[PDB]
């Protein structure tokens, strides 16, 4: 419902219409992380490296445990029934992920029935299974790195020389895993981590892991993008040191009578100088609606704009009236620097700024200009079939539009700054002003 | 592979009256399972996907549930035009398979 | 309306070759993934293969995985099957079916048939 | 001296109560890293690759010597007397670190001595040790690589391959050095860098550092994360290329009569839409006056809030009346999204906005329902034992407030917009109005 | 053109003061890269693992073919005309890439019927060459790993395990390759990709893809940290997994009658509080004029300051003032917390808060002492030849200015708050007022 | 006011076993790391053992590390140590001590007394 | 191991006289050293931690210095109570270590 | 290495005539070429760097093009001040080299 | 004005040594890279040395490197080459030149003269 037609005066191009979708509904897979490797065929010189390893694991694995499993007492079964006044104080996030995670018990209890063999695997990606009931893959960090590079040298490499290896391989490992599992991680309850931050603990291999779990399409890689592919610590056993990980994979769905529609700004010239028009770049349209969306946090394709939530925000009503026509509301900035670009090309016609570019129709070798009364100029091949701007040579398409559109005006908004240096002395700058004429109303009022 | 079993493979029932079919998988498979239903000389429809929600278009007569190894489809109100053959399969992993299929008989 | 058609089916003698197509219509073919799904005389369904969105991954079961290839004309909103080294273990309804967001088949073409004989 | 009382109903639930604590005053430890691994062992094929090698680290190293040497020249002994004229300009923060630069020659010069045999270490960690007076622990960066990597495959691997693979091992070293120790770090002086920047210089290897110096307790982790450890660089040694680092290990100092309160926000509604409270989220009292923390930059604990510098910054008045429960100033933004959180849970109470969620009490089977009166409802087990809010069954505890809670209004402050192009439209807005009326103040004043 | 002399009471000290210089007019290189691995000597043994990596590197380089393809079908030799009904919607900068993605195929040509040669290399880095028109450099992504780490163990691990060990490696590698080749990539176009982001395809040792091209200088570092350093993508060969990068290499360009001046911020009081006055850190001043720069993109060097565009920013009439001499404009915030610094050395001159820091002068052991009526104290040693603050002692140089500058006052502009919260809020604040005045107008026009 | 309180002395014969705990009172227990602190009849002061703060981490010296157990129980408020194969070697005043933030002693309880002793 | 010597192990004062005690470390220790007071019948207190700062509640009688392997203890004006045994240790690196103790005895 | 061939040794031309030399290098340099103009008894000048632009200095008479393996050089109106040696050298990779010079002599 | 002026020249016996220095003016010396181009009797043009302008940085050709130390001293704006072991193949002009960003020889001094010979 946007008036493009008056936009493009001021200097904001039609760019590409995207569809808007956000993840919803997923379906869950489970997947066992060990973080300590199988170390039993170089067993003979491992020194004391290994107690170690495990004590500071512990160190940093207790405190996972332990803020999960208050949410574990304080639930018993009804679905489920919470204990509001064992928990005490939650989010409703938190409180959301708390119930998923007494419903995963049912799977975390299978699997942990298979510790005796969870303990045992030495091979970095493995798949257990014994019953319907009970199988999993598990991943063990660290393990390659072990059969691969220090089993093989035990009969080249002194023992010392060994055990030194080993400890800097397994410090290595947890200075990755202290930035994710450390004490940055201050609430494991919650279900909005990426797997990309989970996989830290099997060496930051997404891929594996995701590729042990299923198959790959052009689809997931948007997905996994777009971060809407988290996952959950459901149960943590530091006898084995090992993690129970439920993974979601998501269901997109698309908002109907919704789309997403980007600009072009140019700058322009009103007076005797170049100018740039600020409006939001992405303008969110839902049914009759315009409202903004903080694009920032979505990944943008050619057809869509994915998105892990809801990012729709507030707008303004002097944004309405000038995406919608009424451009005398529309606030512009001054143009200081060489690198804001003069022009752009929108189905196959030209917007150009020629006061501040060179522009001539190589068809004739006449030259382009453009009067002090337009903002932009506009191009098409009805004027110039083929034109040059600075040195690029662009065949040119009609303009479907008004016929006569350099011949008309537009009204232009006022000037703006938008530093943060700036807006704090324009607010000092109002105030001031207001400030002096509430005491001339009151001598007005009392004579 | 993950395979899995459907039975009946065939049961009666009046109409009006309630039918239950179950599957059992080989390996849990999480809430990846999908249901089917086929008329004489044309294609399957789906009804029943990812365990638990209905299909575009499907009757509420229509419903399920399950998770990991065993599921299970219900018709709460049979009718004529619903005595025909019915499928379950599992989209957990590929190779994507289906069970045997079941019939629907009428006493 | 989706509206998948199948058709290229016939008679085949065995250790020949049939080349099958789907035309599609009534959405963006560009859009989802799809697979072909084979009904035997007995009403067994077997997945047969599937093709991705872009047409850059495909999988295929062990039993025809080397013997037949799947692949996608996006402009001309077509997938297509190529068949080799028909068995008699081959015969079967085979249908044109566009998938969801994972593999539940969301619609079905009528389908074709192929069938696989030495008879006259 | 909150009022949750009224806050609670504008929409911000009175979460955890935090201590704060600063760090201060720390103590020492020197560690020497080398940035040249000993190639002796093979040093039969290692071709010009070191020589390469050494060149590029002189290129690297020299602009550190040359900055700090500055700092260094231009100090005599008195503590010491700093030379203003010789300095010309620096910051109060650079001079404290000039001073505690020439200080710390004291055990510099003690290390050095050793350098004959710093030179010719062979080991990635290794403890030289002579005299009481001089001690010391050296890292050697890439050390480990080359006595289990190459060494080994000398017989195997022909020379002018090991040659190569020393090559790009040393090329991968340099590349992640450049981003910590290349021309970003234009001022080598001041001790702000923090630890896990300086570990670079050993491959990343924090712990491996850290716990040569230390041992480990979780106190230790929490300063580690809010990044409290820092070091600095007291001595280059361009001939040896080896660096002499400071490490800082801080005491804590909480402050008295003081703490961080955190309120957690519920979408509630005055009219026909869902609307959002603004507030800072965490607020800092201190005796009997409410500031802002700009505590992104903190690490926040179950506990406590540990920063590494004072970040209490100010508050307006309006912020004070709104909080102290003059309700009428806290202003609200407009729901757009789906996300809002739309209900929380404190001490066994919920607040709940039950226009936009299904509300139910599951004891009774009753709808739970909200007049257009309420902004948010109070549900507690005085009314309803246990209740359900979408698909989550949760037992409640008693509300300790007031009995008629939801009987009473509050006043509503005004409409926001906060995002940035919102901001300068608003700002426009306003200065339209102001500029229109002081012309009519003028005509008011000369009639 | 600053006041330097009215700013240093405010509280803002002259700094140092840097040269101006912008990248422009690059020449450039051509590089291979291939993201695939050479595994013949080890084909004994790969099982199935390299054709599923190729699948995959399809399915992630088929996308970057496509989208650089469209610019590559509507071009036609004139130098060459563009279509602009065929590509029908682009940015100045998309075009500008698009063009010069046309003239690299003559390099690009050459390079690809190396083809043979390519597909069969086997070492991390190759010169290929056979003609003056034909020659190139080939770097090969994990071939090192392959003939270091593998291949050498083909009789000590079984094969089984090599095939896990292959596949684990190549998943890793293309972990790293998603984050910048995968669907965040959505414009491979433009040539604005820095060189650190392409080497992610040889595993991110930028160190030897530059040293391969060229030879090191100082110069050098600083182009490459100012991320001025770019590549485009040119070609893609789906059928042997390589691609051909330009690299550019630019020439700083310095703008005349222009510098970048800096300012040292000292807490100052006005009456019974410490205040920080609001300025931008970093001025630009070209001829006579005064603008921001939005430094923060830009690397800053001890001589100058080196953008790799031009980051020139509006300033409001305001600050121009402020800057000039009519201090009474400048805004000033409150301070809350210790973490400001108090005091700053400029040219032998110290300029410091004694009301709140202890300063006394050591040369007498009289205290130095700052009245109210003075913002901040000027020492210097015509006064007190040395002097300590806190507990650093400082010699002192002789302030070439005013000889009265302690007994002289400033005008002092109105506080501001610059949070986010307290933005709005001010906004809100000054918009009740406003309206409520707006209606005694009314009143004062209807009597 | 910090009041740390020992208890659990006694005679043990060598070879023997003994348990001590420290009761603390004041602070909070769960704040703060503490140890044992062994004082000989010649008085040496000598460290014994040491446990953080969360009890996921404890020291020993090499003359007890193998023998000694230190544990503590947050919600009792106090330290524990299991003494075993005792020697004569071991006689002494057994001190529990709060730890600052390093390891300064900086709240010390009376102490209590250890005897190893086969006389009668 | 970190091991120190403090010495004289015994010094005799005047009331009112100020006395110095020192303590050697084996290796360097930076700063990373404390000093107690202990009483007949009791547990030691903490006078000095960190080499130069005071505990809570220490008279101004108590100060001290040194770093690196030399340090030192002085009572700038000895009262009959202070007439007792003083300790340095280390908590540089663990195990941690005590010095041997000194005493004061009155002139 | 990278050389390149220079031609014609020497040529003629009459004044205000256009004259052309031509480098040729032995593998492809990018436009990372310069040209010099060496008078008699004198160093070398630069007029053109990185193929085609001008020096600080250098009349309008002067001007350059190439890229790849061949480059040349062009006087559109030669003066009696321009018949002296021409140089070009590739600055691409070191170790940088010279052409061998050319020559202009007058008809 | 750049005004290089170079010094040191003259006769060398083969196999001796002769020091060459260039004083800068007129620009800042510290600002940008130097080398040493050599000119024979025959009008050839050669590249001797560079060193980049903070002097961390030096390359030679093969025919100096090892023989030739080229070096910068920024405080007293002089460029210096140290040559040894001289060969009659090293008669030439020696000059001075500032680089431009890369390079190309943007400003050059007059040149002096080495000469290497056994006669009188
Ligand atoms: C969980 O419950 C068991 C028994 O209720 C209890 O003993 C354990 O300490 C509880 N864990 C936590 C963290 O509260």
């Amino acid at each position: 419902i946007l008036h493009y037609e008056k936009l493009s005066k001021i200097g904001l191009v039609k760019g590409v219409t995207r569809k808007y979708k956000i993840k919803s509904n997923p379906l869950t897979k489970d997947i066992v992380i060990k973080m300590i490797p199988n170390v039993s065929n170089m067993s003979q010189c491992t020194g004391s490296v290994m107690e170690n390893y495990k004590t500071r694991l512990n160190g940093i694995l207790t405190p996972i445990k332990g803020a999960l499993e208050i949410y574990k007492n304080c639930t018993h079964d009804l679905g489920v029934i919470m204990a509001g006044v064992c928990i005490g104080i939650a989010t409703a996030a938190q409180i959301t992920a708390g119930v998923a995670l007494y419903e995963a018990m049912k799977n975390a209890d299978n699997i942990n029935k298979l510790k005796s063999s969870i303990e045992s695997t030495n091979e970095a990606v493995v798949k257990l299974q014994e019953t319907a009931e009970k199988t999993v893959y598990v991943l063990t960090a660290l393990q390659d790195y072990i059969n691969t590079n220090l089993v093989p040298t035990i009969d080249k490499i002194s023992c010392k020389q060994t055990e030194l290896s080993l400890d800097l391989a397994l410090s290595k490992y947890l200075s990755d895993l202290l930035f994710v599992f450390g004490p940055n991680l201050q609430d494991p309850v919650s279900n909005s981590m990426t797997i990309q931050a989970i996989s830290q603990a099997f060496g930051g291999n997404y891929e594996t892991l995701l590729r042990t779990l299923g198959y790959a399409t052009e689809d997931f890689d948007d997905l996994l993008e777009s971060d809407s592919i988290t996952g959950q610590i459901i149960y943590v056993d530091l006898s084995s040191y090992y993690i129970i990980v439920r993974v979601y994979f998501p269901i997109l769905t698309e908002i109907q009578q919704a789309y997403i529609q980007e600009l072009l700004p140019v700058s322009f010239n009103n007076d005797n100088s170049e100018w740039i028009s600020i409006v939001p770049n992405f303008i969110l349209v839902r049914n009759t609606l315009i409202s903004n969306i903080e694009i920032g946090f979505c990944l943008i394709t050619k057809r869509s704009v994915i998105c892990n939530q809801d990012y729709a925000t507030p707008m303004t009503n002097n944004m309405r009236e000038c995406l919608t026509g009424s451009t005398e509301k529309c606030p512009r900035e001054l143009v200081v620097s060489s690198h804001v670009p003069r022009f752009a090309l929108s189905n196959g016609v030209l917007f150009a700024n020629c006061i501040s570019v060179t522009c001539q129709c190589q068809t004739t070798g006449r030259a382009i200009s453009q009067s002090g009364e337009q903002t932009l100029l506009m191009i098409d091949n009805t004027t110039c079939p083929t034109a040059v701007l600075g040195n690029v040579i662009i065949s040119l398409g009609k303009y479907l539009g008004s016929v006569n559109y350099n011949s008309e005006g537009i009204a232009i908004g006022p000037p703006v700054f938008t530093d943060k240096v700036d807006i704090s002395s324009q607010i000092s700058s109002m105030n001031q002003s207001l400030q002096q004429s509430k005491d001339y109303i009151k001598e007005a009022q009392r004579l | 592979d993950i395979q899995m079993t459907q039975s009946p493979a065939s049961q009666s029932a009046s109409l009006g009256e309630s039918v239950t079919i179950t599957c059992l998988a080989s390996q849990t498979i999480g809430t990846w399972l999908a249901w089917y239903q086929q008329k004489p000389g044309k294609s399957p429809q789906l009804l029943i996907y990812a365990a638990t929600s209905l299909a575009d278009g499907v009757p509420s007569r229509f419903s399920g549930s399950g998770s990991g190894t065993k599921f299970s489809f219900k018709i709460s109100s049979l009718q004529a035009e619903d005595f025909v053959s019915y499928y379950c399969q599992q989209f957990y992993s590929t190779p994507f398979t289906f069970g045997g299929g079941t019939k629907l008989e009428i006493k | 309306e989706v509206q998948l058609v199948e058709s290229g089916g016939g008679l085949v003698k065995p250790g020949g070759s049939l080349k099958l197509s789907c035309a599609a219509s009534g959405f963006t073919f560009s859009s989802y993934d799809m697979s072909w799904v084979r009904q035997t005389p007995e009403k067994r369904l077997e997945w047969v293969a599937m093709i991705s969105s872009g047409g850059s991954y495909s999988y295929y079961p062990d039993s025809v995985k080397g013997r037949f290839t799947i692949s996608r004309d996006n402009a001309k909103n077509t997938l297509y099957l190529q068949m080799s080294s028909l068995r008699s273990e081959d015969t079967a309804m085979y249908y044109c079916a566009r998938q969801g967001d994972y593999a539940w088949f969301a619609y079905w073409g009528q389908g074709t048939l192929v069938t696989v004989s030495s008879a006259s």
